[PDB]
């Protein structure tokens, strides 16, 4: 086991429970992750989108292959006037958004 | 001397050219790595002065069926390629005052099921 | 009318129609919205030298919106924000070309590195005097979760978003701007959509 | 026998060759990916001591329109219209050892061209 | 009569042979060794799709050799590994690859 | 019959093939983005004992006018092509012994300023 | 207004003063600037140019 | 007459005048001066190994 | 009308058609900035009964030597000769319309190659 100092003042026992947890769930959050790009637009930041691949595929059987919220998405133009977009996510569940650009 | 006659949106149409291809990616050391792709046929028909094919693919989005036919001996049908799930990708037109055909249309249909005698080609499109 | 792309795209500076070339814009939840936008000019309308540079530049920190539709299904995407950088630029002597460059007003936050404190305040209390002391317009739904009094908190030569996004993480607060507003606090949003490996999803 | 008649700013030629072509995108499978574009419309000519199309190319700002009428052997088939058109390409070709002593050939890019009761229309921003 | 190579590369994972396209293999006296290999999934085999990438994720922490011997001389190179993580990639309805690293 | 001489440097020499071009660029949607660039005109002539064309790519440089007169054989004149402002960008000179022409030049010309008939084009070359 | 101390230490009033005048100075600068090419070898280091 | 450039470089090494393929100089009023230059060797002259 | 002859692996071929060329790298004002490299010879042949040249490409990997000589009124002209050579292509091609049906193409990429009075040698360290 491992331990390390509160990087904020922490004032009761709560209050190192709230902090404790949000770095749980942050380090969980990246076990396993996706990337996908497509050219639809309802697909919008900070919502839950539902993965799958068709059973029209040869010798599929389970089908299901995540729920994800969106964290990220790039949309582009390019100069023959055609749409795309790109985009990451983490699993549907978590609680807590990445630390980020934080300082 | 051979005929080809193309029946296309309730018309027939006069064959000069037809051709369709398959393909297949192929690794470094001659195995194949993928699964059939292609089965574009492209036609080269003469003209007139109704504009069908032209309207089908700007003034309709909407698949259609044709079939052409193959004549040997001046009766006795050869063969016949069917397609069915198709849109047309393609379009031109020329004129040439000086030689041969005056006035012909060449165009590329694009189709997810291609039917030849005793073989067929099916396209996966997850719809 | 017929011939339409799958998507189309509608920008408007300062309520008027751009005519432009490409476009880009990027989107997160723990970073500032970025959006480049290249104008061109046509040969028959004034030039960027019968204008002027200086002419063109009197549009800095001006509104944008940008809208994308969806026409087979009708669904659509909104997002405003402001003009932070232009280049004026021409080669070879044609009429030249503008590049629009800004995003989300959060971007105008972070330009002031100074030094206060705050004693015996809540993050509601707190995050308002930020915003009250700002000078950009901008809307905001400020609900966060740790409702007690923090004893003491310092800014240390950082300016207002470096300062709070450090502190509102921290606490494990979500804080980001969803298009059109400032969210502080978890929005409870449970919408969903389905994608499709090889249906309207080209690679994953 | 076939003859093919322009008729642009005025004035009437005779047209050797003519063309005009359409496209889209597929993406691999065959599924169309992307919109109709082209329609840009060529035309070969020959020049006889009249320099009225170039005129018309060195007036950078003003759109024209014109015709094609085919006639087949010894009655009008189609007509090709064009509005709303500027000229875009020029070339002037003189051979005096071979044939074709003075051609001319040059395209033409227009918001609307019509055939026959077909019509292709592009939307410009204006 | 076999048209060998100069140098041949063998790679196992887990005690059985791999089918690879491409390698990449890095080595320093002063920072960690690297290694990125490309697997190989045949037409002819089940898919990315029929197996599962949550079944295939079960190959986090496995052995990894490889081989490379120079026929001309008799020379040899031996390396052995674990894998840290592992993509799993698909476009336009391919049957998709896998990258161990 | 149909022929061409071309009056350069004080000389005349016999034309056996002309050309020169204009062009815009055009927008994705068909609209033009650009103004008329080019006007270069590319020559095909008799090479006869003498090396004035060359010299004056060589050992001169300022810039010079020229003319060409096209005229249909029995001697009527018809249309006459000039340039000022220009210079020699392009030259080659070809021997083959088989047949046909058997010593020729080809080089090409870019001008400020070009005439024909009654149209004229003109370059933006600011001091 | 959003205040800063010095990374300098100073001495008396005037030098203060002064090295607020540079910071300024620096910041102000940046508002607007150019950026070009040339095939001319007159543009030299530290000189003033008239576009 | 001669054909020259527009601008004309000319590069001394030591004193002695150099024989380059490529040049590169960057100058600034707040960091350091950089060259950087690729120095060619002929067939019929001594190589870089002799 | 010339006859040409190659003499191969103990056996005779008649040769249809035969070239090589060397080539060296220049500056950007004209003046020579590598050695000569090259060498390469590409051979024509028709076609038999025995295959001789395609197990010297697969079945063998020791180098070899050959030598062609061409003949004008008949007499011997020239003689170019090659030595620790390779096979590095080869193509047989069959069509059935006529004009030599069966024939055979290969390139050879040799260190020592001889013509008359010329020498070519490649510096190969071993």
């Amino acid at each position: 086991e491992a331990k390390l100092p509160s990087i904020r003042p922490a004032y009761s026992a709560m209050d190192l429970e709230h902090y404790g947890d949000a770095g749980f769930h942050r380090n969980y959050s990246q076990l396993s992750q996706i990337k996908a790009s497509s050219r639809y637009c309802g697909i919008r930041l900070g919502e839950l989108v539902v993965t799958r691949v068709p059973e029209s595929f040869p010798g599929v059987k389970i089908t299901d292959l995540g729920r994800y919220r969106i964290t990220e998405i790039t949309h582009t133009v390019n100069y023959k006037g055609q749409y795309s977009n790109t985009f990451c996510g983490v699993p549907g569940g978590t609680p807590i958004m990445p630390w980020g650009d934080a300082v | 001397a051979f005929r080809a006659t193309l029946s296309f949106a309730g018309k027939e149409f006069d064959v000069l050219d037809c051709t369709y291809s398959l393909k297949r990616d192929v690794d470094s050391k001659g195995r194949p790595s993928s699964n059939i792709y292609g089965g574009q046929i492209r036609l080269h028909v003469e003209s007139t002065d109704d504009t069908s094919i032209l309207e089908n693919m700007t003034n309709q989005f909407k698949p259609h069926s044709g079939s052409i036919v193959f004549k040997k001996g001046d009766e006795a049908k050869m063969k016949e390629l069917t397609w069915e799930n198709g849109y047309i990708t393609e379009f031109t037109e020329n004129i040439d005052i000086v030689g041969s055909q005056p006035m012909t249309i060449t165009f590329v249909v694009s189709a997810q099921v291609i039917k030849i005698g005793g073989a067929q080609f099916e396209q996966n499109w997850p719809k | 009318s017929t011939n339409l792309d799958a998507v189309s795209v509608e920008i408007k500076v300062a309520g008027k129609v751009c005519d432009y070339v490409t476009m880009e814009l990027f989107q997160s939840v723990s970073t500032h919205h970025r959006f480049k936008i290249k104008v061109n000019y046509r040969p028959d309308k004034p030039s960027v030298w019968a204008i002027g540079p200086d002419v063109i530049f009197k549009q800095l920190g001006e509104k944008v919106s940008i809208i994308m539709t969806h026409h087979e299904s009708g669904e659509k995407t909104e997002f405003h924000g402001l003009i932070s950088d232009i280049h004026v630029e021409g080669f070879d002597g044609n009429q030249g070309f503008v590049i629009l460059e800004g995003g989300s007003p959060t971007i105008l936050l972070d330009r002031d590195p100074a030094m206060d404190c705050y004693v015996e305040q809540n993050l509601n209390t707190i995050v308002s005097d930020i915003l009250d002391k700002s000078g950009v317009k901008m809307n905001v739904t400020n609900n966060p979760k740790h409702t007690d009094i923090i004893p003491y908190v310092a800014r240390y030569k950082e300016t207002s978003y470096g300062f709070l996004s450090r502190l509102l993480r921290s606490y494990g607060e979500w804080f980001y701007y969803n298009g059109e507003t400032l969210q502080i606090g978890d929005p409870e949003i449970d919408t969903e959509s389905r994608a499709g490996y090889d249906v309207d999803l080209t690679g994953v």
